[PDB]
């Protein structure tokens, strides 16, 4: 049956422009959509439905079969809210999680008749010689928050039976996603998962994280034999933004070796005054700043700051300067001479972590042009998910302070 | 006999209720005839008491034939409709179509008429003939038909259209098929036998749902207007446009002038307008008449002579590349064109000069070929690959260091001078040996007053009054007296937050005269090396 879905008080569905796509992408939609309007899930659909979404496809690893992906952003920002399941914070705890596209299922559900018209999306042609070719759901749409939602009972009717063979195992479950962490060893670990398939295709269905190896990194000071007024005045101004995180930082012992209008590259030889003051400093800086919990009724943030040569950081706070992590991406060996590919790989990387830790997706501030990401992230995506996004320019500061981040002795020795 | 759209008010609005204006006996005649006519064409119905709204009706006479014809001001009943998804605004683009054997326009003229209204909605399009200087009631009717002016029309005609060609669409493949406004663009590669007969079926096939079509009088032939191009299905070729010689000109004249000429900028290489713009300096009315200068006078004779050129073009063949050349055009100005085959272009065009607050080279071109990109996607779905004047060791320097990420598609090196470069880098340490700099800068900002100058490690020393002043504009000043001061190689430090700015980004040009004079010297020495430290 299907169960009335609505609107929140007072809003409409969106309507949202198609942004242009490609030619292989057009191709494949259009395949795509015939198959499943034959299967009965959508249905073309008239003018007098003014709304729309955007859609694109995009790549299902592994293979050539390209998949359907849709911007529910905006929709599901205006469904109703169901009053999803309680985060389980052992997950964070598990040796290893895997990812699982359980999207799929919903399509055997059907989407309230009512509700169908805020579905409307389009696959437009190209150089617009042709008007879009416009449909609607009939079913249970993937990527919207609604259909998790609506297929819960079922969903976790299927699962039990595995559950309980395994409870030393968690499942979580975000929008078309399954996540799977257990502290078995690889291989006993995917055995198990596949097991876990098996029992989930005798229905209709179908990443490797390791949650407990991500670190908390501190940030290391730079130490010399020798230290000269410039060195000292980077040091100085990092110190004295850093200031602004763990109050009792220092820098006025050595705004005295700056007293006098030297070369910069001159050496100025330490007071015991000034170097205490260092040490102090590395101290405090060991470790995280207190009083930091994270507020599940507030909405999480996740920064980024091109640190480049393939390098890049990342904060995820709900309060700035209050940090619920930090970390650093290096660019996956193909996306050498890409930006927009790393950049996106990050915000799926984080994201996923995002979900994995607090289970949700945090907003973006991304150090990236508006035209550019546009134009290009659909390319390189890869979730069925997409979080929200804001485009800023980068502090100098920030990102000085960040690219003092600790990294590895030799690195996660992987023999 | 095609199936209705469901169509409903706004939200819970009503149907108009505007009244009648009033009329003479022989404009009413007139109207009255006409409705008669639509009446028995089935296209409205004569109603009575049992309807509140109404629309106003008029009686124009057009040229054609002089003859009385009638208009309904629908607007009200327009914002009272509900809205529709937005009617085909992407229009393709000629260098985006593809060659054909033969091209056939068919007119779906009074379509619009063929198709019924939704029943339901059919009482909101009432209307009322006037009597003779208001006598007892005039006449009523209301449409059973898409209105020649109504909100709906438009997307629903097309739509109607769309599933009535779905038939013959899938039985001929090898046939393509645009619609516009009442205008059916038919193509084809078949013989011009096998097309003309086509044609035939698809005119008979449209006549089944009563479309009319044509009659040899208002026959289009190619070539085509698509707004500034003549198209002919081997090639297309742009419209001479005119440049009046006149001794006389307004400031109207003058903008719609610039206007024209700036369309035509995009065309053919080598206009200008600098001269023309000149003119609207301090204007004061439309009506205004500004003498041409000499220089406005040589422009525009050079223009003529220009625009006076045969700019013919190539369509789009998917089985050649798609090629992108750009060049940049003095600062901030860049040219493209892109062909499949040298020489035939399909499409060419310039950006104009974007004037922003800071910026460099490199992140420009990168914007053009952006926007270029995207254009491409929508004309072909395709990017093409780009031919420009950098050369990848200045893109991998560039791009690899800077703070904001971006990115250059597939791409290759072309060197058609002006090349672009980077006018500079900020050292990546402080230069050893070179002469170190304090600078600082302080401003009252209410006084407006402020002084600026520097201590050097070598001794040198400076300092200057400034009157309606800023604070920022003084700690530049600074840095700018100091690079003056200065031999080749300099150390500088600051406080000024804005030149952690100039770090960062290193701009190459600015909306700030000042900042763009401090590059200019920035530029010029062999090394400079910035550094910031903390306020106070
Ligand atoms: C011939 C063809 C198509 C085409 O790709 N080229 C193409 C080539 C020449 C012309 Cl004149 C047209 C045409 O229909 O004119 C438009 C600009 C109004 C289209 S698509 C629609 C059917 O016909």
């Amino acid at each position: 049956e299907t169960v009335p879905v609505k609107l929140k008080p007072g809003m409409d569905g969106p309507k949202v422009k198609q942004w242009p796509l490609t030619e292989e992408k057009i191709k494949a939609l259009v395949e795509i959509c015939t198959e499943m309007e034959k299967e009965g899930k959508i249905s073309k659909i008239g003018p007098e439905n003014p709304y729309n979404t955007p859609v694109f496809a995009i790549k299902k690893k592994d293979s050539t079969k390209w998949r359907k992906l849709v911007d529910f952003r905006e929709l599901n920002k205006r469904t109703q809210d169901f009053w999803g399941i309680p985060h389980p914070a052992g997950l964070k705890k598990k040796k290893s999680v895997t990812v699982l596209d359980v999207g799929d299922a919903y399509f055997s559900v059907p989407l309230d008749e009512d509700f169908r018209k805020y579905t409307a999306f389009t696959i437009p042609s190209i150089n617009n010689e042709t008007p879009g070719i416009r449909y609607q759901y009939n079913v249970l749409p993937q990527g919207w928050k609604g259909s998790p939602a609506i297929f819960q009972s079922s969903m976790t009717k299927i699962l039990e039976p595995f559950r309980k063979q395994n409870p030393d195992i968690v499942i979580y479950q975000y929008m078309d996603d399954l996540y799977v962490g257990s502290d078995l060893e690889i291989g006993q670990h995917r055995t198990k998962i596949e097991e876990l398939r098996q029992h989930l295709l005798r229905w209709g269905l179908t990443y490797e994280l390791h949650p407990d190896k991500w670190t908390v990194q501190p940030i290391v000071l730079p130490e010399k034999d020798s230290w000269t007024v410039n060195d000292i005045q980077k040091l100085v101004g990092k110190l004295n933004w850093a200031s602004q995180i763990y109050p009792g930082i220092k820098v006025r012992q050595l705004c005295k070796l700056l007293r006098g209008t030297k070369a910069l590259t001159e050496v100025i030889p330490l007071t015991e005054e000034a170097e205490l003051e260092l040490a102090e400093n590395r101290e405090i800086l060991k470790e995280p700043v207190h009083g930091v919990y994270y507020d599940p009724s507030k909405d999480l943030i996740a920064e980024i700051q091109k640190q480049g040569q393939g390098q890049w950081t990342y904060q995820i706070y709900q309060e700035p300067f209050k940090n619920l992590k930090t970390g650093k991406y290096a660019r996956m060996r193909g996306a050498h001479t890409n930006d927009v590919k790393q950049l996106t790989e990050a915000v799926q990387k984080i994201t996923t972590e995002s979900i994995v830790i607090w289970g949700k997706t945090p907003k973006f501030k991304l150090p990236i042009q508006k035209e550019t990401w546009e134009t290009w992230w659909t390319e390189y995506w890869q979730a069925t998910w997409i979080p929200e996004w804001e485009f800023v320019n980068t502090p100098p500061l920030v990102k000085l302070w960040y690219q003092l981040e600790k990294e590895p002795i030799v690195g996660a020795e992987t023999f | 006999p095609i199936e209705t759209v469901p169509v409903k008010l706004k939200p819970g609005m009503d149907g108009p209720k505007v009244k009648q204006w009033p009329l003479t006996e022989e404009k009413i005649k007139a109207l009255v005839e006409i409705c008669t006519e639509m009446e028995k064409e089935g296209k409205i119905s004569k109603i009575g008491p049992e309807n509140p709204y109404n629309t106003p009706v008029f009686a124009i006479k057009k040229k054609d034939s002089t003859k009385w014809r009638k208009l309904v001001d629908f607007r009200e009943l327009n914002k009272r409709t509900q809205d529709f998804w937005e009617v085909q605004l992407g229009i393709p683009h000629p260098a985006g179509l593809k060659k054909k054997k033969s091209v056939t326009v068919l007119d779906v003229g009074d379509a619009y008429f063929s198709v019924p209204l939704d029943e339901d909605f059919r009482k909101y399009t009432a209307f009322t003939i006037p009597s003779i200087n208001n006598e007892t009631p005039g006449i009523r009717y209301q449409y059973n038909v898409l209105p020649q002016g109504w909100k709906g029309s438009p997307a629903i005609f097309q739509s109607s259209m769309t599933k009535i060609l779905e038939p013959f669409r899938k039985q001929n493949p090898d046939i393509v098929i645009y619609q516009y406004m009442d205008d059916l663009y038919v193509g084809s590669d078949l013989e011009i036998g096998q097309h003309r007969t086509k044609i035939e079926e698809l005119r008979q096939h449209l006549l089944r749902w009563g479309l009319t079509t044509p009659d040899k009088k208002h026959q289009k032939e190619p070539p085509f207007l698509w707004m500034g191009y003549e198209l002919h299905p081997d090639k297309w070729t742009v419209q001479p446009i005119v440049l009046p010689e006149k001794d006389s000109w307004t400031v109207n004249d003058i903008q719609k002038l610039v206007g024209k000429l700036n369309w035509a900028s995009q065309i053919y290489p080598g206009i200008k307008v600098r001269q023309l713009c000149k003119l609207l300096r301090g204007t004061k009315a439309l009506t205004e008449v500004i003498p041409l200068t000499e220089e406005a006078e040589l422009e525009l004779a050079e223009n003529r002579e220009i625009l006076k050129e045969p700019v013919h073009g190539v369509y789009y063949d998917p089985s050649k590349d798609l090629i992108a050349e750009i060049q940049k055009q003095g600062q901030g100005q860049w040219t493209y064109q892109i062909y499949q085959e040298p020489f035939k272009n399909l499409k060419t065009g310039k950006y104009a000069r974007m004037r922003g607050a800071h910026t460099n080279d490199v992140k420009q071109l990168t914007e053009a070929v952006q926007k270029i990109t995207t254009e491409s996607i929508v004309i072909w779905g395709k990017t093409p690959k780009f031919k420009l004047p950098i050369q990848k060791e200045t893109w991998e320097t560039w791009w690899t260091e800077y703070w904001q990420a971006t990115w250059i598609p597939e791409w290759e090196f072309v060197n058609t001078p002006p090349l672009v470069k980077l006018w500079y880098q900020l050292e990546k340490e402080p230069i050893v040996g070179a002469e170190t700099f304090y600078v600082d800068g302080a401003a009252n900002r209410e006084t407006k007053l402020g002084k600026a100058g520097y201590v050097t490690n070598r001794g040198r020393q400076k300092v200057v009054t400034l009157t309606d002043t800023t604070n920022q504009k003084t700690e530049l000043q600074a840095i700018y007296l100091a690079l003056q001061d200065s031999g080749l190689e300099v150390n500088i430090v600051t406080d000024s937050q804005y030149a952690l700015g100039i770090i960062q980004a290193q701009p190459d040009q600015s909306e700030s005269e000042l900042v763009n004079q401090i590059i200019e010297q920035l530029i010029k020495k062999e090394k400079v090396y910035l550094a910031w430290v903390p306020a106070h």
